[PDB]
């Protein structure tokens, strides 16, 4: 569980991003495509080169939904329903690639939030992204 | 990988006894009934709605075999599991995309399947040996990914 | 989330187990000494030999807190919640191995349970040692 | 572990610019904060109640550059990860009990630690480098495992 200083810590770090978000999801994936190979598999539909807009634009629907979940924070399966459904009846990734997305996203926040990415507030996001994950795989069967 | 060869008589020995179709179909139909996210590329196969209609599906029960032949003709090549499934790597890989961890899903469910159709022959020390060549199998299925 | 169908099958199928619960947890164990050789990390203190006091005593603990959370299948937080601070606090027993010790029970069960372990069964339990995992790791952090 | 030329340009010159001192006492530190279960491998080492006890002890900062220097060593050996650290993999099971799964934890936060310290520097194609040293790194201290 988010205790109130890991959701102070979240909604912090989140609004430094602020409209850079969608720039950071696809920072994200792209460190996600080249670092684990495998997850490519979910995406043959895409031009995956850098600077594809393909990947841009999925880059900033991933972070929409993270946003939407940071202001959602004390009601994450409600905000989060449709995407739940979505991931569990038609995308079907395998639940371990959320460990993947969520550590690159880390990784992403770390290179582009130096003040910001304390230890404190590294636990914090951590926690915030596996309990998204959480969310996102709850109605997988 | 490396079994000793104790491991490598357990394995063979109790292979000899499977109904590679039957144990193919029983595997494939399980892996998608308790991970039903492995349905993602059998859209083709038809009804997969409950347990029974995937059970049944013949669609399903022909993959099954085809999948385990290829395991069963693999386990006389256990000195050289990633030469042997290089090619079918990269079909995987390249024209069929499948997350290599289905593969890892699809070795534990057939431990289980081993298991519920030797009962206590199928021992702690036969499962080890079982575990370490379905890992095998999986990591040279997942070694031509890029 | 359990469905009330999968309540029913774990019921169904731990009613069977019975008497045997001790003995089927003992085996786990073992199964999964040999199989995961890592696991034995956590049990430095034990001999571990083939039929040792310690691992059958073990068994026995591990299946009689399964059958608490078969017996109280839809309040398992609170059912579980003194094992869930032990393994938080005390044990610090990495996550993963919660996996492997599952996949492990869940061969013993197949192995003893012929006529009980259907496919529909096999997915139930499955998702009940899921659920277990994931009370037993709610406090880690 | 195999890397191509440019990877290994990237892994080599991002470490000549690395503090070992330092950076290994950050992510020990963080290991700590953000995975605490890990703490069990140190109760001998003082205060580690609140993030900044972590951070700011000085037998946590003295450890992490042991760990970081012998994982230096290794990046000067490359080609033999498993030879380089035999010795440590057994020392590690028979003697401290350290759960592998540990040396994952410690790789990943290994990786968001030089993000954090070089920023932009650490491109997505100089992580995926480091993500494969981490991991043969993590998989020759796994090896030893019995
Ligand atoms: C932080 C976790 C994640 C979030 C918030 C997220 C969110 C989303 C969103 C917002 C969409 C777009 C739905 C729409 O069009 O309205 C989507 C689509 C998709 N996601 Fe996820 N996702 C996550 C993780 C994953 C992972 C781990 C993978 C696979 C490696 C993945 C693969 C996909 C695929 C293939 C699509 C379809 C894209 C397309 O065809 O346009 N997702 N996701
Ligand atoms: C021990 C594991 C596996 C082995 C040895 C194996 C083997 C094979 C073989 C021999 C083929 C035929 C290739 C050809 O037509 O040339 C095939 C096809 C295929 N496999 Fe795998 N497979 C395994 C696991 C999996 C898993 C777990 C999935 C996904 C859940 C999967 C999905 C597919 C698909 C979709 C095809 C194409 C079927 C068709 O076109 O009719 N495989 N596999
Ligand atoms: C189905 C999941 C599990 C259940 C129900 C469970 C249950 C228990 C119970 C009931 C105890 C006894 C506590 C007491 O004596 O008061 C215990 C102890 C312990 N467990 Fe867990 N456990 C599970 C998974 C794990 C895993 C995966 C490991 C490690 C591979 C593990 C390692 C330990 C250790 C080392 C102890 C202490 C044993 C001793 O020194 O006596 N547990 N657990
Ligand atoms: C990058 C991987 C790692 C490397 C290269 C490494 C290296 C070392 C070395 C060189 C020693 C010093 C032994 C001596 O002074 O004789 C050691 C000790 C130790 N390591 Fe590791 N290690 C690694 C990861 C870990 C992890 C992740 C844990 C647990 C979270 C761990 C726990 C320990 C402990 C408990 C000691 C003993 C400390 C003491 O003297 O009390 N190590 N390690
Ligand atoms: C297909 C693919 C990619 O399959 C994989 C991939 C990765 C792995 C292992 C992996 O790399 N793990 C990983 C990678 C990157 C980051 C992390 N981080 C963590 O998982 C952090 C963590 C750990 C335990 C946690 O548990 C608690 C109880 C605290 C929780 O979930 O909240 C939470 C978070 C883990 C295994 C198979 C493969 O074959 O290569
Ligand atoms: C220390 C150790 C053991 O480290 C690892 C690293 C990665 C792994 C990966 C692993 O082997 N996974 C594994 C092994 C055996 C059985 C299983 N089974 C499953 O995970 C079943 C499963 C899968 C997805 C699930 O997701 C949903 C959303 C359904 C859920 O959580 O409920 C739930 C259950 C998984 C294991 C050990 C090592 O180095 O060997």
């Amino acid at each position: 569980v988010l205790s109130p200083a890991d959701k102070t810590n979240v909604k912090a770090a989140w609004g430094k991003v602020g409209a850079h978000a969608g720039e950071y999801g696809a920072e994200a994936l792209e460190r996600m495509f080249l670092s684990f190979p495998t997850t490519k598999t979910y995406f043959p539909h895409f031009d995956l080169s850098h600077g594809s807009a393909q990947v841009k634009g999925h880059g900033k629907k991933v972070a929409d939904a993270l946003t939407n979940a940071v202001a959602h924070v004390d009601d994450m399966p409600n905000a989060l329903s449709a995407l739940s459904d979505l991931h569990a009846h038609k995308l079907r990734v395998d639940p371990v690639n959320f460990k993947l997305l969520s550590h690159c996203l880390l990784v992403t926040l770390a290179a582009h939030l130096p003040a910001e990415f304390t230890p404190a507030v590294h636990a914090s996001l951590d926690k915030f992204l596996a309990s998204v994950s959480t969310v996102l795989t709850s109605k997988y069967r | 990988v490396h079994l000793t060869p104790e491991e490598k008589s357990a394995v063979t020995a109790l292979w000899g006894k499977v109904n590679v179709d039957e144990v193919g179909g029983e595997a494939l139909g399980r892996l998608l009934v308790v991970y039903p996210w492995t349905q993602r590329f059998f859209e083709s196969f038809g009804d997969l709605s409950t347990p029974d209609a995937v059970m049944g599906n013949p669609k399903v029960k022909a993959h099954g075999k085809k999948v385990l032949g290829a395991f069963s003709d693999g386990l006389a090549h256990l000195d050289n599991l990633k030469g042997t499934f290089a090619t079918l790597s990269e079909l995987h890989c390249d024209k069929l995309h499948v997350d290599p961890e289905n593969f890892r899903l699809l070795g534990n469910v057939l431990v289980c399947v081993l298991a519920h159709h030797f009962g206590k022959e199928f021992t702690p020390p036969v499962q080890a040996a079982y575990q370490k060549v379905v890992a095998g199998v999986a990591n040279a299925l997942a070694h031509k990914y890029h």
